């Protein structure tokens, strides 16, 4: 694919608690961080041929008239990646988040604040 | 009479809090981790395309 970029939040990222998907968070920030600013380096791209030129002292020209149009036709695919199920790997531990403590919490949170009003009387 | 008005006391906010505390918590790091599992993913590709450019180039 190229670069993306959600919701990197770092410290609340750890500490995700679905164990075996809690570990790989604590590593999974250092290993993007490398990432982040490795990309962060690189040139995209590199220069655009003086064709010109290379027909000149290539004159086996053919050659480079060949490569110059292929060239000038040369247009990459893009890469290849595979971990778009991380997309829903998260949705699981994004309802774990919901459900069990989104729901949990009000419910909870409901009796207890409440449970101030009247024993504070 | 003093000692078990201050133990309901205790006991009544701190069930708020340690219920509040662990639904904001829950939602916050899976919403960071929502997107910190992107910018995994993504991250790779920018490298390919930026990587692409030059080995052909060379």
């Amino acid at each position: 694919r190229k670069l993306a970029l959600k919701t990197i939040d770092w410290v609340a990222f750890g500490e995700i608690i679905p164990r075996n998907q809690k570990a790989v968070a604590n590593s999974l920030k250092s290993w993007n961080e490398t990432l982040t600013s490795r990309l962060a380096t690189l040139p995209e791209k590199p220069p655009a041929i003086d064709w010109a030129y290379y027909k000149a002292n290539v004159a086996k020209a053919g050659l480079v008239d060949d490569f110059e149009k292929k060239f000038n036709a040369l247009k990459v695919p893009i890469p290849e990646d595979k971990y778009t199920a991380q997309v829903d790997a998260e949705e699981k531990e994004d309802v774990k988040s919901c459900a069990e403590f989104l729901t949990q919490s009000k419910t909870r949170i409901q009796e207890y604040e409440k449970e101030l009003e009247k024993m504070r009387n | 009479q003093l000692e078990e008005v201050k133990q309901a006391s205790i006991k009544q906010i701190q069930d708020a809090i340690d219920m509040e505390k662990s639904q904001q918590a829950l939602v916050q790091k899976r919403h960071y981790l929502f997107d910190v599992q992107r910018n995994n993913i993504a991250m790779a590709l920018e490298v390919t395309y930026r990587e692409r450019l030059h080995r052909v180039y060379r």
